[PDB]
């Protein structure tokens, strides 16, 4: 098996290297070792092959190396877009058998803080006829990916029926999350209004809708 | 270049056949359980039919090729819940005397005894007099389906920009819900057509919803 | 250009490494580096490719490595048959341009000393009719490759007309050489006999022929 | 797998065309001056006809391909004496998913204004009552030729073992001489046939000499 660190972090401009340590009986037996980059929700992309070669089009900021029984990926002039998972890969000399490394989450520090924008949709007529009602709160474009969400029936807090996603990384390095409030049509039509409250850091954004 | 089949749901202990449609190197199969790292399974060479397996999956995985259609099949039996992963095919090729390997889009196989349920699609419309800024958000609530994934396109793909399809929430009931929004110019709000196209392969449901007008 | 040492020598059983130093702009830019072996009078043979991979059939005693901007070939359990010239080779990343290293003469010490066997042919009738005469002395199977050769007309030394090759390595690591005596048919038929004398170290082998 | 043309002699400033007869990678050309190291010249791809040259030979070297016969030509003009080398073609190929590159047998181009001279072949026979040991040495004196190389086979190749063809001497006169011997069983000495086949491509001389009987 191939050991990589679970995660590494660096600053823009600096270089970092991710190590891929194996044995004399694999990584140190040939240089059929490669590196893959994976951004969120995407297939892995080949960055380095044969230890040190770049596929066509791949940036030259990505280099490969191999001291002893451990491979090494080095990213220079680190940029925000480099933020992703990195996997190393070995083949046996006979090229009949391959294995991947653990994976490494590369994070690029100094990303600017961003307040979320919120969209709140009321239940549609269509759903109201199905004798149901969902309020949809859409939280997008925030960083760091930590929010707390609070629903209000009028201005009374409502905890029951809330369903909130874990925030997950969009493809611009900012986060998105959603929060769903379930209630019954009567429950929806009895209150004067409902509000989804997104608090991020020093920020509170509240959006509010009405029957 | 590489096209695999749609996503699937399987009861634990069932069989799953996933295909890959396609240089003459092997057709490799790699899996990734969600949140997990990549994992090599095996490969196949279109001629002679020689196949290789990682010791782990050996026996309970059969990778086959059909040259008549340049298509490869990975079968996995004794399906256990922890088999739940995205399954890719991959194949190396040579362009600039240089290397590249094409990956399939991947197919999600979820293993659970929980029933498959196609989604309900509700339109998410703004009050018209709700939206400020020559711009408006509208969407589709894709509610109460199982298992993942769901696919949302707008106007059959013709509309592609300003389109944000959010990751699903797993509700307490054990069903997923998810939402797709388009931001659209506000002036043509109730006149332009906005249809969302929902696809949930595991139950073979397709739903088209006219959000506007 | 790629610098290797002009020659290296090792003992049987030990390992040696031949270095191939280039620049960051070639050897250290990718690992399209390879090693070639050349035995006497033969085409170069590929031993190592992509820095560390063996072609099919190539012995596993041959390994490759690359610390910094210098490639390295390592031969383990060194054997007599390894005695040959070694060349390293680089390609540019775009694979449109290649260069070779200087070459290295690998010599394996402890080869057993061997006395030469000698064959002496008299002029043929055919040549004698062409009004010429050559005596052919054939010196084969000796080591180390140093001999001195002395021709005798009767037992008087004869220096004029002698033509002797530099000894050169046979494909068993032993040396061969030849020596040619030119004389006129009358010169050949007047003396009682002629002899080619091969002295190697403590050894003198003399062969002798007659009209 | 790879066959190049015979060796040649050229006056300084003449032209030399050397061919190579043949996986689809480039056909490379590598030279080695005698006693010198290897040296890359350039290569060619059979389709599109794209050619690459080392800066050194650039301009005065034309490498061409003829797909009709899968054959490649390296031409070198402005031939100077120091061009005297063995010229190989080489080409990469893929077997075990593994690499190998086939080299041509090489062709020697000697550059000199010294005249070409085909060899004289004289038989080197033992006195019959000369040889002791159920074994006897006989051969061919290949005398007074220019330039190198010369090729000696025995009984058209049928006889291959116990055959020692010695490196040439460069005589004071500026001509080469060389010798080939067979060791043969002594009993059948004057009854068995031993013919040597001499080939000296640079002058297009072939000589067959019956050494016995
Ligand atoms: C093809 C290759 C490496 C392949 C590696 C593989 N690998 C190893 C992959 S990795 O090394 O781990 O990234 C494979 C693994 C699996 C499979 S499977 O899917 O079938 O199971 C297949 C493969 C590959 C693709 C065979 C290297 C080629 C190097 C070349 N080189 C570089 C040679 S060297 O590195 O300097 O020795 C080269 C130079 C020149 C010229 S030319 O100008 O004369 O035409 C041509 C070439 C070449 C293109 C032959």
């Amino acid at each position: 098996a191939l050991t990589q660190p679970a995660s590494v972090s660096g600053s823009p401009g600096q270089s970092i290297t991710i190590s891929c340590t194996g044995t004399s009986s694999d990584v140190g037996s040939n240089n059929y070792v490669s590196w893959y980059q994976q951004h969120p929700g995407k297939a892995p992309k080949l960055m380095i092959y044969g230890g040190s070669n770049r596929p066509s089009g791949v940036s030259n900021r990505f280099s490969g190396s191999k001291s002893g029984n451990t491979a090494s990926l080095t990213i220079s002039g680190l940029q925000a877009e480099d933020e992703a998972d990195y996997y190393c890969r070995s083949w046996d000399s006979n090229l009949s058998y391959s294995v991947f490394g653990g994976g490494t989450k590369l994070t690029v520090l100094g990303q600017p803080k961003a307040a979320p924008s919120v969209t709140l949709f009321p239940p549609s007529s269509e759903e109201l006829q199905a004798n149901k009602a969902t309020l949809v709160c859409l939280i997008s474009d925030f960083y760091p990916g930590a929010v707390t969400v609070a629903w209000k029936a009028d201005s009374s807090p409502v905890k029951a029926g809330v369903e909130t996603t874990t925030p997950s990384k969009q493809s611009n390095n900012k986060y998105a999350a959603s929060s769903y409030l379930s209630l019954t049509p009567e429950q929806w039509k009895s209150h004067r209004s409902y509000s989804c409250q997104v608090t991020h850091e020093g920020s509170t954004v509240e959006k509010t809708v009405a029957p | 270049q590489l096209v695999q089949s749609g996503a699937e749901v399987k009861k634990p202990g069932s069989s799953v056949k996933v295909s890959c449609k396609a240089s003459n190197y092997a057709i490799n199969w790699v899996r990734q359980a969600p949140g997990q790292g990549l994992e090599w399974m095996g490969n196949i060479e279109p001629y002679f039919g020689t196949a290789n397996y990682a010791q782990k999956f050996q026996g309970r995985v059969t990778i086959t090729a059909d040259e008549s259609t340049s298509t490869a099949y990975m079968e996995l039996s004794s399906l256990r819940s922890e088999d739940t992963a995205v399954y890719y095919c991959a194949r190396y090729f040579m362009s600039y005397k240089h290397l590249s390997d094409y990956w399939g889009q991947g197919t999600l196989v979820t293993v659970s005894s929980a029933s498959t349920k196609g989604p309900s699609v509700f339109p998410l419309a703004p009050s018209s007099k709700s939206t400020s800024g020559g711009t408006a958000a509208l969407g589709c609530l894709v509610k109460d389906y199982f298992p993942e994934p769901v696919t949302v396109s707008w106007n059959s793909g013709a509309l592609t920009s300003g389109v944000h399809t959010f990751p699903a929430v797993l509700q307490s009931s054990g069903l997923y819900s998810l939402s797709s929004v388009v931001t659209v110019p506000s002036s043509s709000l109730g006149t332009q057509t906005y249809i969302c196209n929902v696809n949930h392969k595991p139950s073979n449901t397709k739903v088209d919803k006219k959000v506007e007008p």
